[PDB]
């Protein structure tokens, strides 16, 4: 494994304090960094070096050179007018999978004012299992769908309190795909000068999804349905008809689409 | 500008048939819980009303209704616990220091409880329907007239 | 009182479970009149000062809205109750009220305490449905106050 400098552990220093952080190893290596652009790179021959002339709050955080072809030293930035350094303001993950709130204190000291909270100075849901790492920030292990939320992370010491930005957490119960699609009947000819109709039905685990029924290249103008039912919102345009032309008559397209994409249906209707 | 279409249809009937289904499960109790809510006798404004119970209503799901882990009840009210987050894009924060404005300590049955769960919903699943900007309504006003 | 040996099983008991695991958690706690085990040890009395209070507690409390699985759960559970006193034998009754107190408790519980009536109920009667036909007057004159 590769050498650090200064090293050790852990390394605190004072804002606007010089700070190289050196890897002495073997030919090349690599910085695996929460950082850049506050951080200055030089991968030469005895390694890397990162380097900043202000060392700011923002430095704080936990820096690894591994041998390109294996050692890591984590810095705080003892600042008091900022407590947190905020790697990421959002952050996604799949429910059970663990969920990193990249709140990292900037003083060791702080260790124990901590607290994890939702906006407004309320408390974080019952249900939410969390702890806190120094120095990785608050984390939710097995994250549930209902841990989704905007958090805020706290400090309060002797009167005095810190509280980071937002950071806004998603946790899907599955990959979002786009919304499944029904077109029912999968064809049909009703020839008759008359009665025939057409269901298009969408489904996704959120709302924000739509759903319109086509014939050829002309969306219908029908009324929207929806509902929510297991685990998943339901979104309908029922086609009703009561004596068809022959204009009635082509290829119809369900057509659903969300935050990810596009699936569409077809089916065939005739009417002679 | 927050809230989207999308909260015309956020609440559904699914919402209100599983909850129904949580209550109408329910043994008609000689009890008294402790909660907190919204006095109508401080704040009878409808939707005013509403937006001060959303958290209310959110912790009372949260720290209130409690079932068996993977009990028909259990997620069901875990899906709601969904919804009430969801629903947050719908109502507009407002300005009060007495954040602890026109709420109060209610003393009643868990079927009354939940029956006020099921208003909220209902209630405001009514509204957003007539239109999704409703809730985002200024309440300084009626707030500022709670006492006590 | 040969059909009793088979009376109850779990076309209920499994029931009562469902009935159970359908309840909310929460600090209600309500009053209602039940054996207290202070003043009763023997197991085979037990049982037969708690049949009474039992099929009150069914009655009355058990409490469900009409025509719903809860409610349903309940009648069979109390046609059970009913088609059981063709197994349970009297006793010498004076001082009727004695071996019974108040109890202020969760519905958590006191389903409970009508989960393992009907449970060591079950039990003793598949071992042999004469239990229930023992004397219990020198169980209850040991109740005291
Ligand atoms: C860094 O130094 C090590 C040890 O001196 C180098 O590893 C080699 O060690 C021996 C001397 O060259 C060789 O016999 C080995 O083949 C080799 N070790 C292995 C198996 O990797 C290492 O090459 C040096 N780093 C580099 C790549 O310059
Ligand atoms: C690193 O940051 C500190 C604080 O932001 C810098 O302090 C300077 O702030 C301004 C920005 O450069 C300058 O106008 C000032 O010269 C200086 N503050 C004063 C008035 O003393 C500091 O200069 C930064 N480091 C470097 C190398 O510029």
């Amino acid at each position: 494994a590769p050498v650090i400098e200064p090293s050790g552990p852990e390394l605190v220093v004072e804002p606007g304090e010089t700070v190289t952080l050196r890897c002495v190893s073997n030919g090349s290596v690599e910085w695996d960094g929460p950082i850049s652009p506050y951080w200055t790179l030089d991968p030469e021959s005895p390694g890397s070096t990162l380097t900043t002339r202000n060392a700011t709050f923002k430095n704080t955080g936990t820096y690894r050179c591994t041998e390109l072809e294996s050692t890591t030293i984590h810095l705080y930035v003892k600042d008091p007018a900022h407590s947190w350094n905020l790697l990421a303001q959002e952050v996604t993950v799949v429910e059970g999978q663990e969920a990193v709130l990249p709140c990292l204190i900037t003083d060791p000291a702080l260790k124990d004012s901590v607290s994890l909270m939702r906006e407004g100075g309320r408390q974080v849901l019952r249900k939410t299992v969390y702890f806190f790492s120094p120095w990785r920030g608050f984390i939710i292990r097995k994250a549930k769908v209902l841990d989704s939320n905007t958090y805020v992370c706290k400090t309060m010491v002797n009167g005095r309190e810190s509280t980071s930005t937002g950071i806004w957490l998603k946790v899907n119960r599955v990959h979002p795909e786009p919304p499944q699609i029904k077109l029912e009947p999968s064809k049909l000819v009703r020839i008759r000068g008359e009665a025939a109709q057409i269901v298009c039905s969408a489904t996704n685990a959120e709302v924000g999804f739509n759903v319109i029924l086509k014939r050829g290249d002309t969306k219908l103008e029908i009324p929207l349905n929806s509902d929510f039912q297991d685990n998943y919102y339901k979104k309908v345009r029922a086609l009703s008809l009561n004596a068809v032309d022959f204009q009635d008559a082509g290829i119809y397209s369900c057509v659903a689409s969300n935050d990810v994409g596009t699936r569409t249906a077809t089916m065939n209707f005739q009417v002679v | 500008a927050d809230p989207s279409e999308h909260c015309s249809h956020m609440i559904g009937n699914g919402h209100l048939k599983v909850l129904q289904q949580l209550i109408d499960s329910q043994m008609e109790t000689s009890c008294q819980i402790a909660f907190e809510f919204v006095d109508q006798e401080q704040l009878d404004d409808p939707v005013c009303y509403l937006k001060k119970a959303f958290f209310l209503v959110q912790d009372i799901i949260d720290e209130t209704m409690r079932f068996k882990d993977n009990t028909p009840n259990a997620n069901a009210t875990e899906r709601l616990q969904e919804l009430s987050n969801n629903l947050n894009s719908c109502f507009t924060k407002d300005y009060e220091e007495q954040n602890k404005a026109c709420v109060r300590t209610f003393h009643e049955t868990p079927l009354q409880l939940l029956e006020k769960i099921k208003n909220f919903f209902n209630e405001t699943k009514n509204l957003l329907e007539k239109d999704w900007n409703i809730f985002t309504k200024n309440c300084n006003n009626s707030f500022a007239k709670c006492s006590s």
